[PDB]
DNA sequence: GCCGCGTCAGA
DNA sequence: TCTGACGCGGC
């Protein structure tokens, strides 16, 4: 509710720019755990942490 | 994605734009799915954008 | 090295 | 004397005769954008050139190349009213014809395809209307002019302020249009450092080296040879004499065997004369004199080949002795004395860490991307396209021109990139201006700042835009076969069209057109901002740029800036000022020949004014152009002073020339403190047009200039007669000269009716011709808003008088008579436009039907069947404008409600209300309903009964311009059919058509009769054609924003009067908040009974020295003396010869006056008119610094029987005795500023609060509340005030449980309060938390 | 002066020059020649005598090169720092001087 | 819609009708309410907390209304009568029968405080003005006579009301200052004191002097011409003497304004204070100085250039007359100066208070005494001259 | 802060030093849940709404 | 131990 | 920008 979401009249969306660094927050760490399983070449995991 | 490249196709030649009815002919959507797809992809302003 | 904080440099190194 | 002109002639004062007329006040936006977009055959700047700049494009090697033909700017879709009631920019598309050649690949060079493709469209360009304006999203916007540091070479100081021990770092800086900076400084250890654009700093050479100079070269540009001669005995040397000035002699310096100068004394000129007698070139010289100097080039061991010692290495007795037994007879040094030649060039090698040419384009790649590791070629590559690179670098035309400029040379179109020679040069020069031989330049001068207008601006972008779709088209180019694909399949329009319209929307400069006046209008466009991409800002900079310079002086109006925190920045053009071909303000001058002043004028840019010594435009002047004088006043280089009548070059070319024209407008201004002059001008700027606007009584003559040239008025175009004048159109017969051969034809001007102003005023033009009156070429046919009869009228002419009433003029404020109010003299008419806006939900669409829930029919009673409001409603605050519900669900309603539904049986409706409805506070009428529908959904009533009033509109007014077009074209039908014989019967009885097939005598005759033929037939097509397009413009749907129905524009016109709290103000930046609407019989009054309208405060006058305010006061009394005279005069309808005499006796009375009344009106009609209208008051013309002087003010003041003190006696009107020492009466041109007091009174109670934190916020017509910010929190603190404080900033503001308690607890008559906690204070706790921080509340 | 002399007076700002001032009373002598900066050494007639200072070069001592100075005495001249005022003369004269 | 604002309080607010706005905020707990009427009210600031000086001093229309009706003049209607009271003195002038200032002498009545606060009266002949006697009646009972037996300007009403706080208290203050305002902008409207050009007096010498000036220095300029003065030295010696004639001029037109009305006595001529509205207004305190009356009629003097330096030759001109081109335009450069340093010294006095109440925001009263004997020993400020501030200022 | 307003000051000489013109609009509308109170009270009007 | 330099905060 | 402070480093 303090980096909110809320909806602007006509489909325009207002949102705090926290979320987009959540995400890629979120997404980095994702595709650390996925490469963390696959088991990748240290070259790839080092760049991704 | 489809539809951009559609428009582009459509903006370059007839030269003017494409309205919806336009691209739905290009396109075969029935047009209705079309307005849909143009409400979508309206991205989120940022909350700070200096006024 | 120069001391650099860029990772796609240091990614393209 | 013009027609116009005898309508109502203004009495000049001023003396000077006028020698250039003052331009077209906008030719600087248009001429700017006109360069932009037109057909240039040839590079210079505009489209075009960007074009041949990025063109051809060539594949990578691929044989494939993309090339550039010509363009063509199609015509724009809509017109420029049609653009703003649609709300679409007013563009033009961008048809560009490529051609993609395909070469012969396996073979030499050889064309095998070319597809030229039919004109790849590539975007839209907004195009400029005819008066500098832009029309973006149907809103009128501006663009500024930039002014801006010129591209060039710079040697700037950066004095006092290093190492704390003086030592003025000298510092040198080429700054490119386009590209890096590269930058030269001293360090205090007199190091030459190079730093690229602003990143680290290195020791020059290396630069030096990278430009493949090896030291042994970079010693012979930067120093002179000292040779040394080891002839037989000792260490000779080749001397030359001058290079011994200022020096301390170490041996007997002895030619010839004769001593000249001695050892360990100060040469002397004698001594260097000596030296120049004897011609001595070689003396014997001591070893140890060759101890400290420094060996030029490289020397080897010859006598094994080895080497000896490095180039740039100083001797010692050691290698004096190698080098001597090796067998160098000659050996090298550099002279470096301290105070000429400083050794800066050696001793920054020295630093050189660096030696070879790879290793400093490492170093320089090492400092620009730091990390990686430098490959050779990538380090070559980054240096060539740092630079040198035509891609990445351009100096610029004026770039290479100022570059040269400053370095001395000749030439002045070179290469756009940078050349070793220039790198050098620059070194060199500011090496010098390090050794005292030069001087470094003012940043300020407007020598070095340049003016970038639209034209430049949008070339820009729009470059821009084509190097990325460059890009995108080599990529293209490179990867697939190209039979195939033609040129438009590679090109996007998408990315051009972005560039542009984002600098033509959101940019810094592109602003709102600041539209309240014709002079607000004409004076944004004229200005001049230092800020935007590439400039300052208002806090970067800065105390310095802020400051006039001695070169604005006729070129930026030193007094017409904004007064916050950009005073400086702002600059309003002054008035001749122009545009250098580069782009550098050049003022004009008139040229002085011997001694008789010429008429030629020269236009002279700030460098070429800075050599001559001009003379004041008010230097006396006799006939021949003889300064009267001997001795007269002129400004030479920076500095004024006086010079010998035979020494002036030039003298400038009015008294007017240093002012912009916003000053230009001010009645004596040269008796008001600049400070006061700045506040007037600014507020001036700000006058809202009144309900009738009259004109100034006393103005300065350039009134007239700005309001036509400012395109709030419709002018005659053609010369001829007005056939027929209507509230709504014009059409004139025009002249038969000036008509064109064919297409006779007449004139029509329709004029603007009530409309919106960006500022919500109403624009609307009033005819002021009559029926039949003549009208030549140039002349005014329709006053605009706050124009009368052609002139500037921005205010009205108050009585004023100067006392303190009761205090209700305490400070700056004014007590206002009631007769002011009655009369409606500062009534304003305020649009405002409100937009329903009919959306489609997830919940299904919203509806703008009438069935609006539990809504009185006193509430539905305006609506029409269909949901809109009717046309002509008087609305006020909260009325229905546009019934509109939106559906709605899932109630769940609490237990006691649900209580309610069942015991009323109220139906609790699924549809709540959105509908649209007056804000509080304004009440007006509707005036006009817009309906815009998204094609596909079907029309109510309403939007279809508009279509059909437009339908009807244009239908009957293309039916108009044909029918009185071939009404006038039939006229001259009969006339040329009087020829071929005057057939009267058989001629005029036929249909006006029986003449496509008859036949005339073959003359003109029958040769208009077929013209007029083609003319039948085409113009029948004509309007089939086009009655069918306008008719689809109307019935066609309206592209809106995607996911809305229709939306509904509805536009109230509020008529708001003057009332306590308005602003007003005179032009002499006399403020002022009108406090007190006083009855008419409480104001003072004179002797005849007549009240004042306006009671000043004097003391407003010593402490501001505006004392011009009061001069303006007297002469206005003066000229409704006239006035009142000659309506006297009128009343007892006396005669024509007594108002002639009198008249004329008026526009006399002057010394030197430069009126020129031409005497000779037409005898009783004009005469009549003339006073007419001049019953009102005589108007009066003051020139800015060539004003009236007093003694003609008491002179106009006894013509027309008044006190020549202009001080008369009054009496109170509440008690009617008199006051003693007369006050000062008169006329003050006093206007209305849009500050208006019902846009400012603003109060909640509670309302919306905001989202994150919880406080209040809005914009509803109920905002948040003050801002109760630190230093209130600091004054509540002052006080022992707690509880005031705690409850400030807990329960008005953020406690969200708190703050309805309180509600709750006010309306039921217990003040008290339950503090909690305020919500932001959660909200930064849980920011923190968010961080890796534990913070926690303890107990 | 003005509004930049205030905000320094209250940042207690080193004035760039600072008036040295003689820490402990006792005579003075000169010391070491110029590394760069004379040696002073205050020379307590009674106490703890043998505090030294090296001062730069620059300043000229009102003090004589054998002189029986005190504490918290002007020595060169110039602006006065306000930390030494306080340091050496007390709080009440860092308070009359503020 | 606009907000009524008393005049006492605008120089407090330092504010101005030209077009400011104020917030208003309402108090709603009973502990909020009962703050501001007892800490926040206006009643109740009536003195800086920053010096002990009144801060609702009359500004100007009062001050200029006091003034004229306060000052006499040396042969008006009705001079030399003798009074029977104020009240007789305030019907005389309304009648029409007195001028408001006719030196005349009246019997007053002023009590003072002697005993234990007992006001005792003292009944005499003073002799006064009319419009003295009149402003009598506004003055509440300790105060004395003497306090309005002047010419009454600005700061002579300022301490009048300061004397009277420090004499009777709160309350009588109060009602004190609204009678003084009321009265006040009541004679500042009977008196119809205007401003007009001819107000504006140039000596008749300013051409004479202007022209010595003129010919001294072209005579430096030939003197530097042939070089027997260095050109610093030129530019000095200009300076100089064009100072020296910048003061002429100002002693010249203050010499004629501040006394011109020679008016007849009874008998012959005599000279008297002027009525120049002008110099009224800058000699009441109501506005201007004779900084801003200089620039009016005399010279504008010396301008400075951007760099701080200043120009050699000044500005003739004044304002009554115009300023030439080259005139104006010189001014125009500190004109901007100026304007531009108002603005960046607001932000930074700004930055300094935020940073001083920062440092300083927790410093509170707490404890009623420390029963300590440190101190410091306040002394009056001499420097050089003489003193900056006595003794009594400082303890 | 609620319950707070703004507005241009003129001067009005006739109040006393410690009074203030306040506009009736501003007022009515800064006090209004005082005056639903009051209404309430002297019930002139049924309900708050 | 003493001076130059990069880095950050703040308007 | 610019000013100041200051680690941080070079002499
Ligand atoms: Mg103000």
């Amino acid at each position: 509710d303090l980096r909110p979401l809320v909806p602007l009249d006509g489909g325009r969306f207002a949102t705090s720019d926290l979320n987009d660094l959540y995400r890629r927050v979120i997404n980095r760490n994702n595709r650390l755990k996925r490469l963390l399983d696959l088991a990748a070449p240290d070259i790839i995991v080092r760049n991704e942490k | 994605n489809k539809l951009n490249r559609i428009s582009r196709q459509m903006l370059q030649e007839m030269g003017r734009e494409p309205t919806p009815e336009e691209l739905a002919e290009r396109m075969l959507m029935p047009e209705d799915k079309i307005r849909k797809v143009l409400k979508i992809a309206k991205e989120p302003i940022s909350m700070e954008t200096p006024i | 090295i120069g001391r650099t904080t860029d990772p796609v440099r240091m990614y393209m190194r | 004397y013009s027609y116009t002109e005898k309508k109502r002639i203004r009495k000049d004062f001023g003396k000077r005769p006028q020698v250039l007329d003052v331009p077209y006040l906008l030719s600087i936006q248009l001429d700017s954008f006109q360069k932009f977009i037109e057909q240039d055959p040839e590079g210079q700047y505009g489209l075009e050139a960007a074009f041949r700049s990025v063109f051809p494009i060539q594949s990578y090697s691929g044989n494939s190349e993309l090339q550039y033909v010509s363009y063509r700017l199609g015509e724009p879709v809509f017109d420029v009213q049609e653009c703003q009631i649609r709300g679409v920019t007013y563009s033009a598309p961008l048809r560009v014809k490529l051609r993609l050649v395909i070469y012969e690949r396996e073979a030499p060079e050889g064309t095998v395809k070319d597809i030229k493709e039919q004109e790849v469209y590539m975007g839209e360009i907004p195009l400029m209307t005819d008066n500098g304006t832009f029309v973006i999203n149907g809103t009128e916007r501006v663009i500024v002019s930039q002014l801006h540091r010129s591209p060039g070479v710079f040697f700037d100081s950066d004095k006092g302020k290093t190492h704390s021990s003086g030592k003025v770092l000298y510092n040198a800086r080429i700054i490119p249009y386009r590209g890096s900076w590269l930058d030269f400084e001293f360090d205090p250890k007199d190091n030459l450092f190079v730093r690229i654009d602003r990143r680290r700093k290195l020791p020059a050479t290396i630069i030096l080296r990278a430009l493949n100079y090896t030291t042994e070269q970079i010693l012979d540009l930067f120093f002179e040879k000292v040779i040394f001669e080891i002839r037989d005995n000792k260490l000779q040397m080749e001397l030359v004499p001058e290079r011994l000035r200022g020096e301390t002699a170490s041996f007997d310096i002895e030619a010839n065997g004769k001593v000249y100068v001695e050892k360990g004394r100060r040469i002397t000129a004698r001594h260097i004369r000596q030296l120049e007698k004897d011609d001595v070139k070689l003396i014997e010289v001591p070893v140890e004199y060759i101890a400290g100097k420094v060996v030029a080039k490289d020397y080897i061991d010859e006598s094994t080949g080895e080497l000896i010692c490095a180039a740039n290495m100083e001797l010692s007795l050691d290698l004096l002795a190698k080098l001597s037994q090796s067998g160098h007879k000659r050996i090298e040094t550099l002279f470096t004395n301290d105070l000429d030649h400083g050794p800066y060039i050696s001793e920054t090698l020295r630093v050189d860490p660096t030696n070879d040419r790879l290793s400093a384009l490492v170093e320089i790649y090492r400092m620009m991307r730091p990390g990686e590791p430098p490959t050779r070629e990538a380090a070559e590559s980054l240096f060539e396209n740092l630079f040198f690179s035509e891609d990445r670098y351009d100096l610029s035309a004026v770039g290479r021109m100022k570059f040269n400029r400053s370095l001395l040379r000749e030439e002045i179109e070179g290469s756009g990139i940078l050349s070793k020679d220039d790198i050098i040069d620059v070194m060199k020069k500011l090496i010098d201006i390090r050794n005292g031989k030069g001087e470094v330049d003012d940043i300020d001068h407007l020598g070095n700042r340049r003016i970038r207008s639209v034209g430049e601006m949008a070339e820009n972008q729009f470059r821009v835009g084509l190097v990325r779709v460059e890009r995108a088209v080599k990529e293209r180019l490179s990867l697939g076969d190209l039979d195939t694909l033609m040129p438009q399949d590679m090109i996007n329009a998408k990315p051009i069209s972005a560039a542009v319209k984002e600098f033509f929307g959101s940019s810094q400069l592109s602003q709102f057109m600041d539209q309240n006046n014709p002079l607000s209008e004409i004076t944004h466009k004229r200005r001049i901002s230092a800020l935007g991409p590439g400039g300052l800002t208002r806090e970067r900079a800065g105390f310095e740029v802020r400051d006039v310079h001695p070169t604005h002086y006729g070129r930026v109006c030193p007094i017409e800036t904004p007064e916050g925190p950009n005073i400086g920045l702002i600059n309003s053009l002054s008035v001749y000022a122009q545009t250098n071909e580069y782009g550098f303000l050049e003022t004009p001058y008139r040229k002085v020949t011997d001694g008789v002043v010429t008429d030629e004028i020269h236009y002279l840019s700030a460098i070429e004014e800075g050599n001559y010594v001009i003379a004041q435009a008010n230097s006396n002047l006799d006939e021949e152009g003889h300064f009267v004088e001997d001795l007269v006043t002129c400004r030479s280089k920076g500095e004024s002073s006086l010079f010998s009548r035979d020494q002036v070059d030039y003298m400038d070319v009015s008294t007017q020339q240093v002012v912009s024209v916003g000053a230009s407008l001010i009645p004596f201004l040269e008796h008001d403190d600049a400070n006061r002059a700045l506040m007037g001008a600014n507020m001036q700027r700000q006058a809202v047009p009144t309900l009738r606007a009259d004109k100034p009584l006393v103005g300065t003559g350039m009134e007239r200039a700005v309001a036509v040239d400012s395109g709030v008025t419709a002018v005659a175009k053609r010369g001829g007669v007005v056939q027929y004048v209507d509230a709504s159109r014009i059409v004139i017969k025009v002249n038969e000269d000036e008509m064109y051969p064919g297409e006779a034809g007449i004139d029509i001007y329709n004029l603007t009716k009530y409309t919106r102003s960006n500022q919500n005023t109403c624009i609307n033009q009033m005819p002021c011709v009559s029926l039949g009156e003549p009208v030549e070429r140039g002349d005014v046919l329709a006053d605009g808003p706050s124009t009368d009869l052609g002139e500037l009228a921005l205010g009205q002419n108050m009585r004023v008088a100067f006392m303190p009433w009761n205090g209700y003029n305490f400070e700056d404020s004014i007590l206002v008579s009631e007769r002011v109010v009655q009369e409606d003299r500062f009534t304003t008419i305020h649009i405002q436009e409100l937009a329903c806006v009919s959306r489609d939900t997830k919940l299904g669409p919203e509806e703008i039907t009438a069935d609006i829930p539990n809504v009185g029919e006193a509430a539905l009673s305006k609506l029409d069947e269909s949901g809109i409001v009717y046309i002509g409603a008087e609305v006020t605050g909260g009325d229905i404008l546009v019934g509109k519900v939106t559906p709605k669900g899932e109630t769940q309603l609490t237990p006691e409600e649900k209580l309610l539904r069942a015991i009323f049986g109220e139906k609790a409706s699924d549809v709540k209300d959105s509908s649209l409805r007056v804000p509080n506070g304004v009440s007006g009428t509707v005036i006009d309903v817009q309906v815009f529908t998204r094609d596909g959904v079907e029309k109510d009533k309403r939007a279809l009964e508009i279509e059909e009033m437009q339908l009807k509109q244009a239908k009957k007014d293309l039916s108009e311009e044909l029918q009185i077009l071939e009404a006038g074209l039939f006229s001259r039908i009969r006339a040329v059919l009087v020829a071929g014989g005057v057939e009267a019967e058989k001629l005029d009885k036929l249909p006006r058509d029986r003449w496509l097939e008859l036949g005339l005598t073959d003359e003109e005759k029958q040769n208009q009769l077929e013209q007029l033929a083609e003319q039948y037939d085409e113009l029948k097509h004509e309007f089939e054609k086009k009655l069918e397009a306008k008719r689809r413009k109307i019935t066609q749907g309206d592209d809106l924003a995607p996911g809305v129905l229709k939306i509904v524009k509805v536009y109230l016109a509020v008529k708001r009067r003057i009332q306590p709290g308005d602003k007003m103000a005179g032009r002499h930046g006399n403020k002022g908040v009108i406090s007190k609407i006083n009855p008419i019989e409480d104001m003072p009054y004179d002797e005849n009974g007549t009240p004042v309208d306006i009671v000043l405060n004097p003391l407003g006058v010593p402490s501001r020295m505006n004392i011009g305010q009061i001069l303006e006061t007297h002469l206005g009394m003066a000229a409704k003396g006239i006035g009142d005279k000659i309506n006297a005069m009128l009343k007892q309808q006396q005669e024509v010869a007594k108002l002639r005499e009198f008249i004329q006796r008026a526009y006399d009375l002057g010394a030197d006056v430069r009126q020129k009344v031409d005497l000779s009106t037409f005898s009783d009609e004009e005469v009549m008119r003339l006073a007419e209208n001049l019953r009102k008051g005589m108007p009066i013309a003051t020139p800015v610094f060539d004003g009236a002087k007093e003694a003609e003010i008491k002179e106009l003041l006894k013509l027309g029987d008044l006190p020549t003190s202009g001080q008369i006696r009054l009496y109170d009107g509440r008690t009617g005795e008199q006051f003693e020492r007369p006050v000062t009466v008169g006329y003050m041109y006093m206007l209305k500023l849009n500050h208006l007091v019902d846009d400012k009174m603003h109060a909640r109670s509670t309302g919306s609060y905001s989202l994150v934190t919880q406080q209040p916020l809005g914009g509803k017509a109920q905002f948040g509340g003050q801002r109760f910010g630190e230093m209130e929190v600091w004054a509540l603190e002052a006080y022992g005030a707690a509880y005031t404080l705690q409850e400030m900033l807990t329960v008005k503001s953020d406690d969200v449980n708190g703050r309805t308690k309180m509600y709750k607890n006010i309306v039921d008559g217990n003040h008290q309060m339950e503090p909690g906690m305020p919500e932001s204070f959660n909200v930064l706790l849980k920011e923190i938390r968010s961080l890796g921080i534990n913070i926690e509340l303890e107990d | 002066g003005g509004l930049p002399r205030v905000a320094d007076l209250f940042e207690a700002r080193r004035p760039k020059e600072p008036a040295i001032l003689a820490e402990i009373s006792g005579i003075v002598s000169f010391g070491k020649e110029t590394k760069g900066k004379r040696r002073l050494v205050i020379t307590p007639v009674d106490g703890s005598d043998p505090y030294e200072e090296m001062i730069p070069k620059w300043r000229q001592l009102n003090v004589f090169e054998g002189e029986r100075v005190e504490r918290g005495d002007v020595i060169s001249d110039g602006p006065e720092a306000p930390h030494d005022i306080l340091r050496l003369r007390g709080v009440h004269a860092v308070t009359r001087y503020i | 819609k606009a907000i009524q604002l008393h005049p006492l309080v605008c120089a407090a607010y330092n504010a101005d009708f030209d077009g400011d706005q104020m917030a208003v905020h309402v108090p709603l707990t009973l502990e909020a309410q009962l703050e501001a009427r007892a800490l926040m009210m206006s009643t109740n600031n009536i003195l800086s907390p920053a010096n002990g000086e009144p801060i609702i001093v009359p500004s100007q229309d009062v001050v200029l209304g006091l003034y004229y009706m306060t000052r006499d003049c040396v042969n008006a209607k009705g001079e030399g009568m003798v009074l029977t009271g104020p009240k007789e003195a305030e019907r005389l002038y309304r009648s029409g029968l007195a001028s408001l200032h006719a030196r005349v002498k009246v019997r007053i009545t002023e009590y003072e405080k002697d005993a234990n606060g007992e006001l005792v009266a003292k009944t005499s002949l003073k002799d006064t003005t009319v419009g003295r006697a009149i402003l009598w009646m506004i003055v509440p009972k300790g105060l004395p006579y003497s306090i309005v037996n002047q010419a009454l300007g600005k700061k002579a009403i300022s301490k009048m009301l300061n004397t009277c706080y420090r004499i009777l208290g709160l309350k009588p203050t109060v009602i004190f200052a609204d009678q003084i305002m009321y009265t006040g902008f009541a004679y500042a409207a009977r008196s119809g004191a205007s401003v007009g050009i001819d107000d504006m007096v140039i000596p008749e010498k300013k051409h004479e002097i202007i022209s010595e000036a003129e010919a001294e220095v072209a005579e430096i300029q030939e003197q530097f011409q042939s070089g027997l003065v260095t050109a610093g030295e030129r530019y000095n010696k200009v300076i100089d003497i064009w100072a020296a004639a910048n003061d002429r001029v100002s002693k010249a037109m203050m010499d004629n304004l501040q006394t011109e009305t020679v008016i007849n006595r009874d008998g012959q001529e005599e000279k008297q204070v002027s009525f120049n509205s002008i110099y009224m207004m800058a000699d009441s305190g109501a506005r201007g100085s004779a900084a801003q009356i200089r620039q009016l009629a005399g010279m504008r003097g010396l301008m400075a250039k951007p760099d701080g330096s200043i120009i050699e030759t000044p500005i003739t001109a004044n304002f009554r007359e115009g300023l030439n081109v080259l005139q104006y335009f010189i001014s125009t450069h500190g004109a901007r100066k100026g304007l531009a340093d108002t603005a960046l010294k607001t932000a930074n006095s700004g930055y300094l208070t935020r940073r001083l109440v920062d440092v300083a925001q927790d410093l509170v009263v707490t404890e009623d005494d420390c029963g300590t004997h440190e101190g410091i020993m306040m002394t009056p400020v001499i420097e050089g001259g003489d003193v900056k501030e006595p003794l009594r200022d400082r303890v | 802060v609620d319950y707070s307003g703004r507005s241009v000051i003129t001067v009005g000489p006739y109040l006393r030093l410690h009074q203030c013109g306040l506009p009736k609009k501003m007022a009515l509308e800064l006090f209004k849940p005082f005056i639903y109170g009051k209404l309430e009270l002297r019930g002139l009007a049924t309900t708050i709404k």
